[PDB]
């Protein structure tokens, strides 16, 4: 399963 | 705190409407849901900044949806119909992100009507405390009624003396239908105040009932004989009586 | 037999628009079963794996939305490292993203994955504990205090320790057949002449998997991890892997060589020799 | 993966000061986030409590709700419930991978405990011309209910709670109105089951 | 931040001259993703080449297979073309029955 990333750089 | 604009709105079948949102400074991801009234909210379509994440809901036939700039969002009802009309709530979260809770607007109240002509603004009346109560309690009520009424678009407050009053005051939270048998029937809404006697027997305070109708707006279309029906205030008043 | 899923995600700056070009490869141990892309229409290419698709449409939409939800994050991280580098809207720059899981033979977690890297070099990555960060640069550090404010450490862990962990497990027993198979190597070793005065034995591994293998020439019992010309495991188009490993000998001598082969899918490591 | 969160059925009515128990219970694979919200007549959801990581107390103005990852349940209660707790109560409930999930909505009503009731009809005239006149059914006890009268011309309103807060004074109320003129105050709550000790005072 | 290919040129499973094959061509260790491969036999560019989509290794550097059905009969001879950033002209490694 795609890990949600919404943390930006 | 999320804002949305208006508050509520009128509109006939297959007309088009839209609605304004701004989430709170910052927020990425923005949600717009329905809730239907009477029920939960349920995603109509979500964004993460500029784009758009789930549609999957939304209905693409009359709906549609844009946060161009990543910021304020604008939701549109294409040839809008009767089962549309319900409470259409935005909410924000600040990345979004499970462990983030999402902040949810006033929302905007959607009135679809079959006919425009059966828009009416209220009749209001303040009913005067009995006497009978007075020397009973040695407290007075004083009532306040909304008449005639088309829809419920009404919003009720009570103002003694130039000042808002919230202490000693309920308001009906469902008004009541003048002819349940009508479809488009008038609404009638009620309201109480209740004082220490002493205070509703002095005859220098002032006691005010402020009923704010949401109605129809300048750009509506209106050629009837009766005044437009549209977003007004209707106030009735009393004073106190020593007897 | 250990167990491991890993995804590789690549974010693609363009010199008209730091964006355009999004990816995102999802492996079990070796063997693909995701595949998104921005640049594909519409996407067509969507279910990908056998095994994948028996998970309703629930399932494909969300992964979706976590890829769309991750591509709009990408862009605003691709403009934020611009800026920390000073570079400009005429550069085009990759950001990488490589997250995943290790289990056991059992089924519990050992190590959790969230490492990234701009341009090639190492960015951010997440420690063993799942609560502290490894900054590779200056511009690195301004991300860890950014990204332990905003506390994205205890969430990266909740998705390892628990979905990353739960999935992985289903995975495998959707398709067992397909991910637990160790298929062994078909072992040879060649002579080649090349001179008078010395010759090269080649050792070769043929239709394995998983890819990870290791291949040893020694002489004497002892072991020749020097002289050793061992070429990296190549994959080949039907989900098996190939790999060689030669060493230069004296002529006369070739008996005293010997090769040793280990791999998951052989029951006794392999003692290989020059027979012709 | 799940998804779903299940809450309590129909509209709790209570009495002020009770115990307050909403249930609610999920299925959420790995470690979800579990949050409740409220919504006051009129405005929008607002959130209440939250809990995060397994066994999070969570908890705002006198309400509690405990993450028990053993149970997979997310039960909202309060010990001394007050009249201004009357709202529709939503439990949501988010994993690291699913967005937000909302309940069904459990519709909370809280009654006031009535110390000395004194239940009475009142006639209340017009401020402005003696034109028409209202009747109020005022300082009856929770229990009272107000219902509709058999006859369409007569408008009669629920009952409802006002609170004389500097008092520390809480009435239920109802009020009957009809331009019949053939309508007065003894025969306006006919319909509805009222105390025999009612005060009908001399018009 | 620049990284050179390492082209690797073989065939799917050792057939002799005659049997049905697969050749292949892997590129690895290269950075950025931008690469230009098309495998030769012999001489200017052969139609319906399939290849694998990209990914990258623990090491950052990206991976692409370039794979075309073979059937090779001692029909001479090689390879294939190979351009990246790194690169001044396409260089070509030749495909060897024995490596
Ligand atoms: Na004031």
């Amino acid at each position: 399963h795609s890990k949600k990333k919404c943390d930006e750089l | 705190g999320v804002a949305q604009s208006p508050r509520y709105k009128i509109i006939e079948k297959r007309q088009s409407v839209a609605f304004w949102c701004n989430p709170i400074s910052g927020h990425a991801t923005l949600y717009w849901y329905q809730q239907i009234l009477g029920q939960g909210p349920k995603l109509l379509i979500q964004f993460q900044n500029n784009g758009v994440v789930d549609d999957s809901q939304l209905p693409k036939d009359r709906f549609s949806a844009e946060r161009l700039k990543g910021v304020d969002s604008t939701l549109k009802i294409q040839p809008a119909k009767l089962e549309d009309s319900a409470v259409y709530l935005c909410a924000s979260s600040l990345r979004g992100r499970g462990d983030q809770p999402q902040h949810f607007g006033d929302g905007t109240r959607l009135s679809i009507l079959e006919d425009l002509k059966n828009v009416f603004p209220p009749e209001v009346a303040v009913f005067e405390p009995s006497e009978a109560e007075i020397s009973h309690t040695q407290k007075a009520t004083l009532v306040c009624l909304a008449t005639g009424f088309y829809p419920d678009h009404v919003e009720l407050s009570w103002w003694v003396n130039g000042k808002e009053v919230h202490s000693g005051v309920c308001t009906d939270p469902q008004p009541l239908k003048e002819q349940p048998a009508l479809n488009d029937s008038r609404y009638a809404l009620s309201s109480r105040l209740r004082v220490s006697a002493t205070f509703w027997q002095n005859p220098r305070n002032h006691f005010r009932c402020q009923v704010q109708f949401y109605g129809l707006s300048e750009n509506d279309e209106w050629t009837q004989d009766r005044a437009k029906p549209v977003t007004q205030i209707v106030s009735a008043e009393a004073w106190g009586r020593a007897d | 037999g250990s167990h491991s899923m890993r995804y590789f995600d690549t974010a693609m700056s363009r010199p008209g628009r730091g964006e355009p070009r999004f990816i995102s490869v999802g492996y079990v141990d070796d063997t693909q079963f995701v595949r998104f892309d921005s640049d594909a229409a519409s996407p067509r290419e969507e279910p990908r794996a056998p095994w994948i698709e028996q998970e309703g449409p629930e399932y494909w939409d969300r992964n979706t939305q976590i890829f769309k939800t991750n591509t709009q994050t990408d862009r605003e991280s691709l403009r934020n490292l611009r800026g920390y580098y000073n570079q400009s809207e005429a550069g085009s720059h990759t950001l990488q993203s490589m997250y995943g899981c290790d289990v056991g033979p059992d089924g519990r977690l050992l190590r959790g994955h969230n490492q990234y890297a701009y341009d090639g070099k190492d960015y951010i990555a997440l420690n063993e504990d799942l609560r502290s960060w490894t900054a590779a640069d200056t511009a690195a550090q301004i991300t860890q205090r950014k990204w332990e404010a905003a506390r994205v450490a205890e969430q990266d862990r909740a998705y390892l320790e628990g979905t990353c962990v739960e999935w992985l497990r289903r995975y495998l027993e959707n398709g067992k057949d397909t991910l637990e198979r160790a298929d062994p190597p078909k072992t040879h070793v060649t002579h080649h002449p090349i001179s008078d005065h010395e010759a090269t034995l080649r050792c070769w591994a043929l239709g394995f998997y998983p890819a990870e293998i290791t291949l040893t020439w020694q002489r004497d019992g002892e072991d020749q991890t020097q002289d050793t010309e061992l070429v990296e495991t190549r994959p080949a188009g039907d989900r098996t892997f190939q790999k060689w490993a030669a060493v230069v000998v004296p002529s006369g001598e070739e008996q005293r060589y010997t090769c040793h082969v280990q791999h998951e899918g052989l029951p006794k490591p392999l003692t290989l020799r020059w027979e012709p | 993966m799940g998804d779903s969160v299940t809450q309590m059925e129909g509209p709790v009515t209570l009495s002020e000061e009770a115990f307050l128990t909403i249930n609610c219970t999920y299925t959420a694979t790995g470690y979800p986030s579990l949050f409740w919200y409220v919504q006051y007549p009129g405005e929008g959801l607002q959130l209440l409590l939250k809990a995060t990581k397994a066994d999070d107390k969570g908890s705002n103005k006198g309400f509690e709700a405990t993450y028990r990852k053993e149970t997979t349940s997310f039960h909202l209660e309060k010990g001394s419930v007050q009249v201004s707790d009357s709202a529709v109560y939503f439990c949501a409930l988010s994993d690291p991978v699913n967005d937000m999930r909302f309940g069904a909505g459990t519709r909370l009503t809280v009654k006031p405990n009535i110390q000395n009731p004194d239940p009475a009809v009142y006639q209340l005239r017009d401020s402005k011309s003696s034109d028409k006149s209202v009747c109020l059914f005022t300082d009856f006890d929770s229990q009272t209910n107000v219902s509709q009268s058999k006859d369409s011309d007569v408008y009669i309103t629920d009952k409802c709670v006002l609170d004389m807060r500097s008092m520390d004074f809480k009435s239920n109320s109802a009020v009957a109105w009809s331009n019949k003129s053939d309508f007065a105050c003894a025969n306006a709550f006919n319909n509805s089951i009222i105390p025999e000790d009612t005060f009908f005072p001399s018009p | 931040i620049q990284r050179t290919p390492k082209i690797q040129v073989y065939s799917r499973h050792p057939a002799e001259n005659g049997k049905s094959n697969f050749l292949n061509c892997y590129v690895s260790g290269f950075h950025p993703s931008d690469i230009e491969v098309d495998l030769l036999k012999n001489g200017e560019r052969i139609e319906k080449v399939e290849h694998s989509d990209l990914s990258f290794s623990k090491d950052w550097s990206f991976y692409l297979l370039y794979y075309t059905e073979f059937t090779p009969t001692e029909k001479d001879e090689y390879a294939c073309r190979v351009n990246h950033v790194t690169l001044s002209q396409p260089k070509i490694v030749k495909w060897d029955r024995d490596m």
